[PDB]
């Protein structure tokens, strides 16, 4: 048991840093960075923030948060990983978000970047209104949005225009609106 | 300094909407009888307007073969919304005016694509991935693709 | 960040008029019976040349329709300048029929000289000076001069 | 646009100008077929040019038209459109901008 | 192979490849020749990059027997060799 009081920052055109087995008692900023960063078995009391100019690919493994923010004109490439605590996300920048393997996920903004939704056994709720650009594109896999309790369904809305691409997404089977270009990336020669 | 003007509405007079203007007259002479044919000059030229014209309902339908010194002749009617018609010795007439042929260009722009009726541009919306083609049947139906020139 | 030039061409374009060049065949078949549509990839292309040909004169007539993976489809007959018909009681006697003008355009690019048949591009070959324009007899085969306005 | 319905007796045909400008032909400069009727007598039908089409365009102050490839101009922007064609024609106009 | 987030270039020769939980494969090719320990399989799966958009070539030869299940991939045509097995239920929506 390690506890810790105050916030950690990952200073500008930091790289190489490594971190574990920490209880962090407050925000944890990246700005800045310039990648090649991996942090594990930690846990933060408030929101994650990244800010600036970042480059490279930054890694979290079991990484306990409460929240997750990314803003800026950085164009890094954030993958986030486990973890047992129903987080929120909001992306607004040119990165790039990758999320997979976790048991839930809370609410979730897209207003920009590309966003991979990947195995996650349940989302809280989706939305997205980005625009159509080289760096922005959303595509979901095998994640569903019907909370086995209590058997309800979560919301989804997508006005922008950005394009699109859905495999294997459960969701209200409800007739809905959905605006931008679709990509049929599944394939129904094989049910 | 940024800027977007620049673009696709960029500092040209809009696009490329340029036809070979009406331009002065050079030859006009009438022929019955065999094929005839005449030439001219590119000195000092980049262009010219072409009317071969049937008149008095003969056989010979009007076309156009045009080459230069070296080339050899080019088809237009090939490239053509051509009709028929549908001509029956049948008391009855039937005599429709098939459309013989029908053809129409498919082009990128980004992420748009874009096909052209006549002078008229038709949208599309953005890409997918995929292409359809529709049509009735009985008819041959061929696909091409080339660069945008 | 930064773009490749080329890619912006692939935005940019105009000045000279220009169009589609026929220069690969990707399908082709003849079909009775029922409709039948067919699918192309988008993917590393930017311009496919589509012709609806009928053989002979029968029952359906020649259309056509296009449209993208989920987009709506365009008619192109909806936009065109068409050549009508109706009929009387006739018996079905001998018919003129036949194509009455073969108005046209070239231009000159440079390296090469051009003319525009609809929106497909012509290749003519480079520039000798020489020009031809061939037309059966009985035909009005009237000539000007052109500019790339 | 000017469609001809059904077997108009007045065929499709379009003249466009300026507000104060000169009448400039369209169907002077198209490709069009024909299909004369026989001399054998009773044996009458009708045929020609039913769909007529032109589009209109600003190149700064001036206004120019667009035939088969040739270009027509209209005259200056004087600030209104002529346009003339035959009877029994249902004429219909859009907004088309420029690409 | 599980649990990635991209793999490059797969060959499957001979042996039991199983291919579950993939983000993108850049390519998959195969040739190898039924018996009772050559076998291919593929789970949650694609041959698509979500950027630059584009599909992933696929290849297979060989007689192996293979079962797929959600391989998104192209949805053009295609052709394959040797006995597909359907594991897909096709009881939903």
């Amino acid at each position: 048991f390690v506890y810790v009081d105050g916030n950690v920052t990952i200073g500008a055109a930091v790289s190489g840093v490594t971190v574990s087995g920490l209880f962090i008692d407050g925000n944890l900023t990246i700005a800045g960075a310039n990648g090649t960063v991996e942090f594990i078995n930690t846990t933060v009391s408030t929101s994650i923030i990244g800010t600036g100019n970042n480059t490279g690919w930054f890694l979290f493994d079991e990484v306990n948060a409460d929240s997750v923010s990314i803003t800026g004109a950085g164009t890094g490439e954030f993958i986030f990983r486990g973890g047992i605590e129903q987080t929120d996300f909001s992306l607004n920048a040119p990165s790039k978000l990758l999320v997979e393997n976790r048991s839930r996920v809370g609410v979730v903004n897209h207003l920009n970047g590309l966003m991979i939704l990947k195995d996650i056994g349940v989302i809280v709720s989706l939305t997205s209104t980005a625009e159509d650009n080289a760096f922005t594109f959303l595509a979901v896999i095998s994640s569903s949005l019907f909370d086995p309790d209590p058997r309800t369904y979560g919301a989804l809305t997508k006005t922008g225009s950005c394009s699109y691409a859905f495999q294997d997404f459960a969701r209200s089977n409800m007739a809905e609106t959905v605006t931008g270009a679709k990509w049929l990336v599944s394939n129904g020669r094989d049910i | 300094a940024l800027v977007s003007l620049s673009t696709l509405r960029g500092a040209l007079g809009g696009g490329s909407i340029s036809g070979i203007i009406p331009q002065e007259v050079l030859f006009d002479q009438w022929r019955a009888g065999g094929n005839w044919e005449v030439s001219q000059s590119t000195q000092n030229r980049t262009g010219f307007i072409v009317r071969s014209l049937k008149e008095g309902i003969g056989i010979t339908v009007s076309d156009l073969f045009v080459a230069t010194g070296n080339g050899g002749y080019q088809s237009i009617s090939q490239w053509e919304a051509t009709t028929f018609l549908y001509e029956t010795d049948a008391e009855g007439t039937s005599i429709d005016g098939g459309r013989q042929q029908a053809i129409a260009i498919v082009f990128k722009r980004g992420t748009q694509w874009y096909t052209k009726s006549g002078d008229v541009i038709l949208p599309l919306g953005s890409d997918d991935g995929v292409i359809r083609f529709r049509t009735p049947g009985y008819q041959r139906l061929t696909i091409w693709s080339g660069a945008q020139l």
